């Protein structure tokens, strides 16, 4: 499992912020969001269904 | 020109022009009479890399 | 009573563009101080897993 | 463009045309230089006007 971000650096030339921290924190709530789903998706359903 | 700038998308440049010297009649009002000022700018955009 | 030769700080003005309807127009519109950021998603690993 | 300058009728430009004479008959290397040196002055003064 992953995230991925590319940026086009011409935008980053004209841009007035920072969006670096942001980006990496994003992702990582990304993973965490995905493992928690996941997990709750398998014991709910493959348990019982 | 040349004139360099950093940060946002696109350039302007506010401009103005000439004016109205009249002679003060003594004993009379300075509110009486007033043009004032003409007031616009020119847009310049940049052009991708 | 109005004061007319309001001397018009922002406006179109210019030559061609008639309008001139109010005012602003010409300005710039900044913010380059601070930057708003999506929400912290929480999660319930590890803890009961 | 058309019909639009800048500050109202406060300022404008103009593109001087040669006067009374053709393109085609010319390339003859010598009344070009004397054609363009007179419409030249026009172009200034037309500048200075400005």
């Amino acid at each position: 499992l992953t995230a991925d971000v590319l940026i086009y650096d011409i935008e980053d030339a004209m841009n007035h912020y920072d969006v670096r921290s942001e980006y990496t924190s994003q992702l990582g709530e990304s993973l965490a969001m995905a493992a928690d789903g996941a997990v709750l998706a398998e014991i709910a359903g493959l348990c019982n269904v | 020109m040349v004139r360099s700038i950093s940060s946002g998308k696109s350039a302007q440049f506010p401009v103005l022009g000439r004016t109205q010297a009249a002679y003060l009649a003594p004993g009379e009002n300075l509110d009486d009479k007033r043009k004032d000022i003409k007031h616009t700018e020119k847009v310049i955009t940049i052009d991708g890399l | 009573a109005s004061m007319t030769g309001g001397q018009q700080m922002g406006t179109n003005q210019g030559k061609g563009v008639v309008a001139a309807g109010d005012k602003l127009a010409l300005f710039l519109k900044v913010f380059g101080g601070e930057v708003l950021t999506a929400f912290a998603r929480t999660s319930v690993t590890t803890s009961r897993h | 463009e058309s019909k639009y300058n800048e500050n109202i009728e406060g300022l404008g430009t103009a593109t001087v045309i040669e006067t009374t004479q053709n393109k085609a008959a010319l390339t003859d290397q010598v009344a070009l230089g004397k054609e363009i040196i007179a419409a030249l002055t026009k172009a200034r003064a037309a500048l200075t006007k400005n």
